[PDB]
């Protein structure tokens, strides 16, 4: 299911990036 | 601040780099998060857009499904940063793909999904103020 990879990844790198601020 | 501006400052900044030119602190702060996110993760970025399989038809429930998982256990400013990025990977696809037409319709539901659904949580986490306040030492 193409939307919930996404996603899944784009929190993934969201949460990486907000967490190295 | 206004999300419309907001959005579309962003959109037309990112089509820029691509030679596109669509005509439509927060911006400045905002479009080097962008850049910096994209540059870390182009591997994943490259994935997400050669499975797009963008069209007309396609276009608004594949928006509205993936920010629906984008948000799905909340939102943070990393998850707002991404939001736009990939508001800006189906702009970029729209372009390529001869869908000009498109990136009107993703500016729209990117500024729609900003004001009703992340209005409350940006205001209640200090505003615009606060992202910039948050990633000023990256600029
Ligand atoms: O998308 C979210 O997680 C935040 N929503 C709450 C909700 O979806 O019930 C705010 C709103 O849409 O008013
Ligand atoms: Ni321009
Ligand atoms: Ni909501």
């Amino acid at each position: 299911w193409l939307a919930q990879r996404l996603g899944r990844e784009l929190r993934r790198l969201s949460d990486e990036f907000v967490d190295s601020f | 601040y206004d999300n419309r501006e907001i959005v579309m400052k962003y959109i037309h900044y990112k089509l820029s780099q691509r030679g596109y030119e669509w005509d439509a602190v927060v911006h400045l702060t905002l479009r080097q998060a962008g850049d910096d996110f994209s540059r870390r993760y182009r591997r994943d970025f490259a994935e997400m857009s050669s499975q797009l399989h963008l069209t007309p038809f396609t276009a608004r429930g594949r928006f509205a499904t993936v920010v629906e998982e984008l948000f799905r256990d909340g939102v943070n400013w990393g998850r707002i940063v991404a939001f736009f990025e990939f508001g800006g990977v189906m702009c970029v696809e729209s372009v390529n793909r001869e869908m000009s037409p498109l990136v009107d319709n993703i500016a729209l539901w990117m500024t729609e999904y900003l004001n009703r659904h992340l209005h409350t949580w940006i205001q209640d986490n200090g505003g615009w103020d606060a992202f910039v306040e948050l990633y000023g030492p990256s600029m």
